[PDB]
């Protein structure tokens, strides 16, 4: 018996630059600063939600995406429930890069719930990855993809409420009735 | 003076004569007024040795006793890039939120110095300490995320 019904980790992967952090401020404080303070390490934020009449425990977690001040791959891995990965829509190499993402889970990762973000959708004219393309990948993969903008607070919810119910769910499918 | 040499058997790694200091009455807290209030402790930091460290917090070191400057084995610990030592101050309860006379704290120090091993202890440790605050699952192990870091860096100024 603890102060929380359910706890689960949640990491936020993806290339330098694409907005981890600034989704996860935004969904922890509702705030966007327009900064760019590069992620040393890991970061975190605890936030709690309500869901169905439990108290669900977040625990997430902000990767560094750049390699040079990444720690340990298997720190960041251990544990998690769900793991949320992010490219930018105006970087196609970032989206190149998903599917380097997805392997560092796989190489890491036994069972996960993972959910496909693609962020700063805000600037049609800078916009290189088009919405179809996204979606047709992420079904191949057989992920949920959400656009978002961090900036605007578009999708940001949405999203982190969506691998919140996956991780939710897989964790329900698998007690008694 | 037994506290000047435990102090100087602190940096050199000396547990025979850190021990024969104490055995004759020195203060494992000893401040040495002639250089910045400094202590056995941040002596044991500056000579880079984990098991001096050890040595001196199970002998009764007080792990946040400051410097002149406000700054503890911790602050030094992570401006030295001694990864090892911070790990063993994180879990053995020191202060990662003191600041010292200039307002810098170990976070903030191991984010300019971009040293991601530091900064992901002191993130971890606070975790823990907000995972605490609300009342295994809910504990890092940061010994395990330290064992397969280095323990130091030899390029960063040190010993
Ligand atoms: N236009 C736009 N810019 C954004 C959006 N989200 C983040 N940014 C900007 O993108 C830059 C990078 O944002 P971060 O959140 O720090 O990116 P990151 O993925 O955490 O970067 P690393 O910590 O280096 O791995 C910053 O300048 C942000 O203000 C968004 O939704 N739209
Ligand atoms: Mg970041």
């Amino acid at each position: 018996a603890r102060d929380y019904d359910h706890l689960f980790k949640l990491l936020i992967i993806g290339d330098s630059g694409v907005g981890k952090s600034s989704l996860l401020l935004r969904f922890a404080d509702n705030t966007f600063s327009g900064s760019y303070i590069t992620t040393i390490g890991v970061d975190f934020k605890i936030r709690t939600v309500e869901i169905n009449g439990e108290k669900v425990k977040l625990q997430i977690w902000d990767t560094a995406g750049l390699e040079r001040f990444r720690t340990i791959t298997s720190t960041y891995y251990r544990g998690t429930h769900g793991v949320i990965v992010v490219y930018d829509v105006t970087s196609a190499e970032s989206f190149v890069n998903v599917k380097r993402w997805l392997h560092e889970i796989n190489q890491n990762c036994d069972d996960v719930c993972r959910i496909l973000v693609g962020n700063k959708n805000d600037d049609p004219e800078r916009k290189v990855v088009e919405t179809e393309d996204a979606y047709k990948f992420a079904g191949q993969m057989g992920i949920q993809l959400f656009e978002t903008s961090a900036k605007e607070n578009v999708n940001v919810e949405e999203m982190f409420n969506c691998i919140t119910e996956l991780v939710l769910r897989a964790k329900k499918d698998n007690l008694a009735k | 003076n037994p506290g000047l040499q435990l102090y100087r058997a602190s940096y050199e790694k000396n547990l025979p004569k850190m021990a024969e200091a104490l055995a004759h009455g020195a203060d494992v807290n000893w401040a040495n007024s002639e250089e910045n209030k400094a202590t056995p402790l941040i002596q044991a930091v500056l000579g880079g040795s984990l098991v001096t460290c050890e040595f001196l917090l199970q002998n009764g070191a007080n792990v946040n006793q400051r410097d002149v400057q406000g700054r503890g084995p911790l602050h030094h610990a992570t401006v030295l890039g001694h990864t090892g030592q911070v790990c063993l101050f994180l879990k053995r309860g020191a202060n990662q939120h003191a600041t010292d006379e200039e307002g810098k704290d170990p976070l903030s120090i191991a984010v300019e110095a971009a040293n991601a091993d530091i900064v992901t202890l002191l993130r971890l440790a606070r975790m823990n300490e907000e995972m605490r605050e609300s009342e295994d699952e809910t504990y890092q192990d940061i010994f395990r995320d330290f064992s397969q870091m280095a323990s130091n860096n030899p390029e960063k100024l040190n010993r």
